């Protein structure tokens, strides 16, 4: 029925995934965020997208932060994606942060959350989970190895958030990225795997 | 055609032709061709590359039999990567290199000599896109990855670790989705298939890229008295369908 | 495409449900078969139970029913034999309506939807089980009775004794596929327990 | 169709559909219908009851797999009595005891294992008023008449105390006027046959009378070689076709 | 047709017939059919099942003289579960529970012995979905459920613990919104129903399942000179309407 | 006149139900709830409901939160109903809240409440109070008995609700869940029951 | 349907208010006659009074009212000679307009609306009580005077005394049904207090 249609299956929406920056922030005193592109290495999501390897995608995610306690505070954040291409900000200070044309929004937490769409970016007519083969050339030495299972087409770039201060924030932060699928078409669907964990990231 | 209870006759009986290779088998079932598609050349629209393919049709497209494989009652099924099997055989494989942007599908026959009881049927398959996946310790924690010799093993096979995994996270049973047909043998003789494409790029130089590699794994042991001939050989001929290759420049053996 | 079609495409339910047998597919899914009573003799017993029972949980089938809170539609199966090809065996197919017990015997069987199977150069025998339900659609979990929940049970049986050849071993084995039928649907998608990890994978 | 040199093919293999039940043997002979009549409804002409009869045809008409029966390389043959057998099996014979006058025919399926050899055809017919009798003592004097059980055996079968005799005064031979198939198995396999009728009574009661009565008795011995399975088991399912009732009233099993 | 005034004649006289049975009574009150409705066979739309129902029609739908009770000057009511009692009774009982999926409506004739006085009508309605309510242990902590024998009396009846509640939260005096008539008997005589159906699912197994439950209860005391005889006896007759059913397999009594 | 009517009747709306969870949250210090879908033990909305068995319903309820003091107090909320199929969360870290499938919503205590509609779940042409019989095959013990009301069709599934925090909460929350009825079509209305309370849930 | 409609189909006032007669409603439904004197007694005396009253407040009428705020439209009433069957009586039924006080007597009540019962095969009579107010609702909700909110009073007489056969008894009961007229309408559907319970189901 309509619930088991393509449609309904995909257009519910998950997190994502989700980070926690602690104000004390060992990991980021500065609490800036270079987020990896990967949504690959969260199972659950990941593998419904797996699902179907090919789809016509507009995609909207939509932000929501909140402390590990889940209260608010008040901070104004601002949001980047440079692309993988850009040098991606060192610290607070970092140049790239301002960002001619990298795209960035400014929200305030108290800010309602906000909702943005990207484009199917891949230079690949799709993005497969599945690599067979290196992205580079050459004798694969066994180090070489753990190249295997890298596309570089489904590679994309980094995200950067930071909250603005040169001092260090009073209040924590999580990313709580949540994306919803428009409406989709898919093609070719592959089964699901579960695996042994070989190792994050994996082609799985 | 068939339903479960129709059958027809000669079904059964084929002939395959290629490039100056034939091959019959009396016993068969009907050929599979995947997703319900037969091959074809790369379209005008598809192909970026702007440098013009050559086709050696005739050369390229015909059957090898790149290697014959005995078989043990049970053993574990090993897989034939696509490309690096034709590219090891010349002439076709000596020009990929040359032309090395190279793209094709290929109809593959399999044949084995037959036995009555043919019990032990084995399954074969190919998947697009097969992936290894280790162990990694069994921990889990080692976060090994798999052999250069294992992920392209030249077409020696690789014996697979596990059938049931896969070596991979899909289950052998789900497998089936997959386009492949089943020799117990009792029920049929040499496959044939032909494989469709699926191609990520429209071309490519397909040295590094697998289309796909076959499996060969039995689902069931096989069984006999012990009188009955123990050997039971398995063959594999294949013949690329349409190749196209660009990127003339020299051939690496890579 | 659809969910369903995957289902179509291939789901087998679990022969036997055994830790060894599941976690070695191979072993659960050979049913054996011998020279036995002509009759009387019961080859298994199945249960329809959605996938909330193991082997349709195992199947493709199973997974995606858990992820629906409700599954309807009827399934098809499949049986074929292995077993030697110069023997020959009848054996009988059943299914039951649910509120029944189960059937716990050949003759019993045979009053619900039956099937006879002469096994021969046709390899393959397609069972079908029909959609039969008071509501249109039924929960994919079951666990606690519910007439709704429960589709039902099946079995087989030796119509007749397996003969063999001499030169045919006595034991003879039969697998079992499973389909689904044009006819399916599955309401509400919502999470599948099925998949889960303690820790984060990042 | 055939003449003793014709032979077509799939005459052999056939299906036999009824309610929710089916059959198919790939080995048969062409089935043979008595009398060259099949089974009708009562016509109105021909019915005295002036009750509307009943016809449940779906559930009424349906394979049933009575009982299955063991072989020996030679056994005596035994014999099904038509009326108990369906009487026996439910909801059918469940449904006659209320709706107790009862006619009907029926179609029948033996099934049993092949072998090759299949020597030792059995030759099963039904004849309708078979009618025992007994030796008497072999003085002939005793004037003893067969036992309840032996008359109406309740689909026990009966084994045949001589068949050549049949324990009637008809002779076995003569017996091949009465229609039916033999199976040697080596010939054919699972026998198909749908009776039609001799009724003396338009309607019957017919829980006292027997239409006819199944025999199988093996024409000739059974031979194998040791090596070969010594079990040959026979099976036998039969659909009762249009069946009608009367009589609603309470049930009897008598 | 009758206003309050008027009132015509042969109203009260009725016949009702069925499969081979029929009931008159020389006083009635006009029959009352539920809600405006009238039996039917459920809807192609409506059926789930694709399972052909069958519907035995005649010896289904007759008229059951499951049981007769007798009265008290004051008695509890009790409650005939629909479908226990037919299927207690057979064949239709008896076809049920092979037939398990089980759907019908009946025409119910209730029929009693007359006097003149007939003083302490008795009413009697069905509902639909009849629940019972325990007291709980009247601390209302307790909270007990009905027994088995209470809830599915099996036709024996039940007798209410307490008429105004009818041990459901459900006021007496309301209970008339559901189509009913009552017997003074002074009034009229064995009422006649029909009853329409609601049933929530188009076809039910429905052996589980009530469609409803029949309730006599005197609204009235009954009165009488010591003289006149002390006994008033209540008989039911129903006859079941069309029924279908589906689920073939074995019966069950449960 | 208007308000006799049906409509005006059904339209009214009323507290469904509601749960308070102290910060100190003996009952779930965790503060996670897993809600029945039994609006039914509520008497007094739910005799309406049961007053028109049929009904073909659009739905839409409101929620609103606030502690037992009804101050109102800043923290963000995620919430979900899975199904009755899904697995129930065990806990604050449980796997099921992020639920890929299962309906969530997320919405601030600052943000304005939230109203949604729910369709006729219902396998059954409708959900009807009454059931007479057994969900259950079999003889029914005295220990079944219990077993007697309960009607499978007209159960639902569970709602989860829980504040997003690793810690525990700073402040309580009511789920204080508001329903209000669109307009109504309904069939086959059914007297009144007050009753004994025999217990509950009761089937009444 | 509408509330109004269900109330159409039965409601009952309680003939006497009492609290035993309330809580064991079928003492309370019948009311005696006797044999007595042909006139000058009083069968009963009755409220109009909207289900404020106890009698219309137990009735589903009552219920519905007093969810309503106001309720307007005449109610229609009916009573049943349930007595000897032989036995013949004549009653007369009286119906009073407000702002008089109870009829306390036979002859005042049949200057406003009445009714005579020949009871005989007629085994029911109805009265009907018009809509008469000053404004086109009334509350349903009295317990104060107000011209709008008192309906009214209605009483019962014997209009000759009862008379029975030697063999009939010599009491008899009567019935008292009750009934809402076509036109009943109330306003601003509200609560209803009638129930609610001290602590929390839950």
């Amino acid at each position: 029925t309509e619930e088991t249609s393509i449609t309904n299956f995909y257009s519910r929406a998950g997190l994502v995934g989700v980070v926690n920056m602690p104000v004390q922030g060992t990991s980021n005193t500065k609490g800036f965020a270079k987020w990896g592109i990967d949504i690959m290495g969260f199972v659950q999501m990941r593998r419904k997208l797996e699902l179907m390897t090919y789809m016509r995608f507009s995609a909207e995610f939509t932000f929501v932060a909140s402390t590990p306690e889940g209260e608010t505070t008040n901070l104004i954040l601002q949001y980047m994606y440079a692309p993988p291409g850009a040098p991606l900000p060192t610290r607070r200070d970092s140049y790239e942060w301002q960002t001619s044309t990298n795209p960035s929004i400014i929200s305030k937490m108290a800010d309602p959350p906000a909702q943005v769409s990207v484009p199917f970016l891949s230079p690949a007519s799709a993005y497969q989970w599945f690599y067979d083969g290196y992205p580079t050339f050459g004798k694969h030495p066994i180090d070489q190895d753990f190249q295997y299972g890298m596309c570089p087409n489904n590679m994309m770039g980094t995200f950067c958030v930071r909250m603005i201060g040169g001092g260090k924030p009073t209040q924590s932060v999580t990313i709580r990225i949540y994306m919803r699928l428009k409406h989709i078409r898919a093609w070719v669907p592959r089964p699901l795997r579960s695996q042994n964990y070989t190792m994050r990231n994996y082609p799985n | 055609s068939p339903t479960a209870e129709a059958c027809g006759y000669s079904d059964r009986v084929a002939q395959l032709t290629v490039g100056n290779s034939t091959i019959t088998t009396q016993e068969a079932a009907n050929v599979i061709v995947a997703y319900g598609e037969w091959p074809q050349y790369c379209p005008d629209t598809d192909a970026t590359a702007v440098d013009k393919p050559t086709r050696p049709d005739v050369s390229v497209n015909r059957f090898y039999t790149l290697d014959t494989k005995d078989w043990s009652s049970s053993s574990k099924g090993w897989y034939w990567k696509f490309p690096d099997i034709l590219a090891e055989t010349g002439v076709f494989g000596q020009n990929a290199q040359f032309h090395f942007l190279y793209r094709s599908g290929f109809c593959i026959h399999v044949q084995c000599n037959a036995s009555k009881f043919h019990q032990g049927a084995l399954l074969v398959a190919v998947l697009p896109e097969y992936v290894t996946g280790t162990v990694s310790g069994n921990t889990g924690h080692e976060n090994t990855h798999p052999p250069y010799a294992a992920t392209q093993p030249g077409a020696t096979g690789f014996e697979l670790t596990n059938p049931y995994i896969l070596d991979a996270g899909i289950p052998l049973s789900q497998l089936l989705v997959c386009p492949h047909q089943w020799i117990n043998l009792r029920t049929n003789n040499c496959a044939t298939i032909v494989v469709p494409y699926i191609n990520s790029v429209p071309f490519d130089s397909a040295l590094n890229h697998c289309n796909f590699g076959l499996v060969v794994i039995p689902v069931s042991p096989l069984g006999f008295l012990q009188g009955a001939t123990p050997t039971i050989p398995i063959t594999i001929t294949v013949a690329p369908m349409n190749s196209e290759f660009s990127g003339l420049r020299q051939a690496v053996t890579q | 495409r659809n969910l369903l079609e995957l289902c179509q495409i291939d789901t087998i339910m679990e022969v036997n449900n055994l830790t060894t047998n599941e976690a070695t597919p191979m072993e659960r899914l050979r049913i054996p078969v011998q020279v036995q009573t002509q009759s009387g003799e019961l080859c298994a017993a199945f249960k329809a139970d959605p996938g909330l029972d193991g082997p349709w949980q195992s199947t493709m089938v199973g997974q995606l029913c858990r992820y629906y809170t409700q599954w309807s539609g009827s399934l098809k199966i499949t049986f074929m034999f292995t077993g030697s090809f110069m023997a020959t065996g009848k054996m009988l197919i059943a299914y039951t309506p649910p509120g029944g017990s189960l059937p716990a015997n050949r003759m019993q069987a045979m009053l619900g939807t039956h099937v006879i199977w002469d096994f021969g150069l046709q390899s393959s025998v397609t069972l079908v089980v029909p959609w039969i339900s008071n509501t249109h659609y039924r929960s994919q979990a079951t666990g606690s009775f519910f007439d709704y929940y429960a589709t039902g049970i099946v079995s087989l049986w030796y119509q007749t004794n397996f003969v063999v050849p001499i030169g045919a071993p006595t034991t003879a084995y039969i697998v079992v596929l499973g389909s689904a039928q044009k006819n399916f649907t599955m309401r509400l998608c919502r999470d599948t327990s099925e998949l889960t990890q303690a820790a984060e994978y990042q």
